[PDB]
């Protein structure tokens, strides 16, 4: 019956920075709120419970506040190891729902992706299958939208997307999108375009290859 | 010190049913509520439910009422999650946690559950040769489609590791019951195709070790 609306979903910050993440219960939770931090490939760890009481081993830079429905977690001097996701869970009543989570990422300047499309290898065609790939490398922020087209017609199914997490040495992101067609279809069309829409360009970065134009 | 050990990853087929363990050491599970939390690949933490080991009192998230069943055996100090009629929607990491209202909050390393019919399949590694507009620029990006394999993982190195930087090996995505991953490598336009660039992908399960030179396509 009660749902937590965590905000913001993503938050970019830098070492030394102060940050506040919020969670609004859909009803009054009476400070029965907890905040969790989840670092990459790790199990959540409690930072704060009861809205403001810091858990064990949680340094003073973390503060928690709120009352009733609006709650916040503030991290004062962002150290490098504070980067991770943050979830708030209410334990006021069943279900003890979680907020949607907030990813805290290292802020860096925008970088447009380096897009690259790859037609299907002759070896795959031989198996009656055909996958066109599109790598959108080293970009930032991570909000990006890829759209495939086969002869100007959008194609929604068959697309398989993946993302790396923010690079350790340059903090950029990367995505790889794969359209999986059958050979029958593939050899029945000519233009395969991969359209990426990112913050760094108002118009889509597009890459195409024509099947029989080679 | 406290430790909640969860079963290793689990493999099961659609329609089947699995029972994940979560054992606690360094504390009696009945001193807190044992929770089970699901975390879909790259998505939020969804609380499935909890079991008050003391009372057998279980509470669930309506969405999981029929899909899940949490039980416990204070004897072995273990809680369990019984997922019934698996769907590809049940593929996620399943975390068990011991906690309630205070600072006693411990989590397990997590159990990754994957719903797949697939049998241990080698991947079809396909050399990804470029869509040329990148050619008349400083660097060229090549890649490898390591497709239709099972189960994870796969190590993709390039030029036997000689190519260490500029590589982006992307996370695998389970589609239509099989894994597919692609890796990329950026090398100066000088190095390829002039010099060899081959992707070596190893799949320990199927024991397949495969090298694939990225030969320019018929373009």
């Amino acid at each position: 019956d009660i749902q937590m609306t965590q905000s913001p979903a993503s938050l970019s910050a830098s070492v030394g920075e102060t940050v506040t993440i919020t969670c609004r219960a859909s009803g009054n939770i009476h400070n029965y709120l907890a905040w969790y931090q989840q670092k990459q490939g790790k199990s959540p760890q409690l930072l704060v419970y009861n809205a403001k009481t810091l858990a064990d081993g949680v340094p003073s830079r973390f503060s928690g506040s709120g009352s009733g429905t609006q709650y916040s977690l503030k991290i004062n001097s962002l150290q490098p190891e504070d980067f991770g996701s943050y979830y708030c869970q209410h334990f006021w009543s069943t279900p003890w729902t979680f907020g949607g989570g907030t990813k805290l990422e290292i802020k860096r300047a925008d970088a447009a992706p380096t897009v690259s499309i790859f037609p299907p290898s002759s070896e795959q065609l031989t198996s009656g299958g055909a996958s066109v790939v599109c790598f959108l490398n080293n970009f930032y922020p991570k909000d990006i939208n890829v759209k495939w087209k086969i002869d100007g017609s959008e194609r929604q199914n068959g697309v398989l997307n993946s993302w790396t997490d923010q690079d350790s040495k340059d903090s950029t992101y990367s995505m790889s999108s794969t359209l999986t067609l059958t050979k029958d279809e593939y050899e029945r069309h000519n233009s395969y375009t991969c359209e990426a829409t990112h913050k760094t360009s108002t118009s889509p970065i597009v890459k195409s290859f024509n099947r029989n134009e080679c | 010190e406290v430790q909640l050990q969860q079963s290793g990853a689990e493999l099961v087929k659609p329609g089947a049913s699995v029972k994940l363990s979560c054992t606690a050491s360094g504390f009696n599970i009945k001193d807190t509520y044992m929770h089970w939390v699901k975390q879909r690949p790259e998505k939020g933490l969804e609380w499935i439910g909890r079991i008050d080991p003391a009372s057998g009192n279980t509470k669930y998230d309506p969405k999981f009422q029929d899909k899940a069943t949490i039980t416990a055996d204070t004897s072995s100090n273990t809680a369990y999650l019984q997922l019934s009629s698996l769907t590809s929607e049940d593929t996620a990491v399943y975390y068990c946690a011991g906690y309630d209202y205070g600072n006693f909050d411990y989590w397990g390393q997590g159990t990754t559950l994957t719903v797949s019919s697939a049998e241990t399949t080698p991947p079809s590694v396909y050399p990804l040769a470029p869509g040329t507009a990148a050619l008349k620029s400083s660097m060229v990006t090549l890649g490898c489609l390591v497709k239709g394999y099972f189960p994870e993982p796969v190590t993709v190195t390039w030029n036997s590791g000689s190519l260490s930087s500029g590589v982006h090996t992307f996370p695998a995505v389970l589609q239509s019951d099989l894994y597919t991953l692609s890796s990329s490598v950026t090398v100066p336009s000088s190095t390829w195709p002039s010099q060899t660039v081959t992707c070596n992908v190893a799949h320990p399960a199927s024991s397949t070790k495969v090298d694939k030179k990225i030969v320019p396509r018929n373009c």
